[PDB]
């Protein structure tokens, strides 16, 4: 299927306790490959992830000094932010930013990305003509004129079409055999009596990648959206995730209700019920 | 692989 | 400023049953700031060895963490995680749950 590349940059401000520390994450779609932290003893860009450790030197020095100046030219850019929002000096501050590209199953690239946010909130992105820019407030705004007078956008641009894709397909190659691999979710569904009138029917889905998924439950064929928690995706530590569904069901009436499961690594969506 | 490092906001 | 706090989940690696080998898994996530402090408690004793992913977040900026460790769970051994933010005013406390 398609395939994306992330670039997650996190720059936090704590004045009083040194220097605003910055943080890269690389990723291929949900799997982490690459790290930097401007606290480690000696920082540099460093494998996440068995297929990029083959790179070569001349890769790894390219990522550390990007990154190394990464560092600073974010912590200019969370002073330069301080001013824009007239805020103190005292206090703490992130900025965000998260870039890349998606591809499609012939390696086409599909859309670019490039947006940043201020504490938490939308602050610029890079539209998907990959040419112009949707500034959240006047702040952002002064950040645009910056960058249209700079030519970012045509920066992002080239970038985005050319050493993305290109790297991207680079690594879906070189990590085929895990990258390339979609695992289904191992399911079922357990039964948890609250009282004589009710039980909670949990549906439950193990070991699955990628992240993506829908777990749903349908009562007489039609879904309980309202009804159903759904408990966060979250990872097992081995690459895999786990998700589950559950609904609070008249006692008596378990078999009106089926779990239904899509995953791109399934055959043909999964039909379950209570199996007793 | 990182994009280039770009201008301050 | 915004402010979001973490969402807490405790569960196993793989399906745990006494004398085996797993991966206990504290994860938490959409919370802003970035700050954060957790441990995973045994018996109320903090573990020492506990590593965690590195710092990422999700499409609505906030982040997420996961801490774990290697551990055997025992019929008698109680395992929780423990976690404290600027958005909380006490350390939050969150017992592993073993079958739900």
């Amino acid at each position: 299927g398609s395939h994306s590349m992330r670039y997650f940059y996190t720059a936090m401000s704590r004045p009083g306790r040194g220097e605003p520390r910055f943080i890269a994450v690389g990723y291929v779609d949900d799997t982490q490959f690459v790290r930097f932290d401007s606290d480690a003893a000696s920082p540099r860009m460093a494998p996440r992830a068995p297929w990029i450790e083959q790179e070569g030197p001349e890769y790894w020095d390219r990522n550390t000094q990007i990154s190394k100046t990464n560092t600073q030219t974010y912590r200019e850019s969370l002073r330069n932010l301080r001013g824009y929002y007239n805020q103190s000096e005292a206090g703490s501050h992130i900025i965000q930013r998260m870039y890349g590209c998606d591809v499609g199953p012939d390696g086409r690239l599909l859309r670019g990305y490039d947006q940043s946010a201020y504490d938490g909130k939308d602050y610029i992105a890079l539209n998907e003509d990959l040419s112009s820019w949707t500034a959240a407030d006047t702040a952002a705004q002064i950040t645009q004129r910056k960058w249209e007078a700079a030519r970012e956008a045509e920066q992002l641009r080239a970038y985005l079409e050319g050493l993305c894709v290109e790297w991207l397909r680079r690594y879906l190659e070189n990590g085929k055999e895990t990258l390339q691999r979609a695992d289904p979710p191992k399911t079922h569904v357990t039964h948890h009596p609250i009282s004589d009138h009710e039980a909670t029917l949990r549906c439950w889905a193990l070991g699955f990648y990628p992240a993506e998924i829908t777990l749903t439950w349908q009562r007489d064929g039609e879904d309980q959206t309202q009804d159903t928690e759904l408990v966060e995706t979250r990872p097992a530590g081995d690459r895999t995730f786990q998700k589950w569904a559950a609904v609070v069901v008249p006692s008596g009436e378990e078999q009106r209700y089926t779990c239904h499961v899509q995953h791109e690594g399934l055959p043909k969506p999964l039909t379950l019920r209570w199996e007793p | 692989t990182v994009r280039a490092s770009g201008h301050s906001y | 400023m915004i402010q979001r706090t973490p969402k807490i989940q405790v569960y196993s690696r793989h399906p745990a049953e006494n004398g085996k080998s797993n991966f206990l898994n504290c994860y938490v996530s959409g919370f802003h700031p970035s700050d954060i402090e957790v441990d995973l408690l045994k018996n109320g004793e903090r573990i020492e060895k506990v590593e965690h992913s590195d710092l990422s977040f999700s499409k609505d900026w906030s982040f997420y963490l996961l801490y774990y460790t290697e551990f055997t769970p025992t019929e008698k051994d109680e395992y929780a995680c423990r976690v404290n933010h600027v958005t909380l005013s006490q350390p939050k406390i969150v017992k592993w749950d073993r079958d739900m």
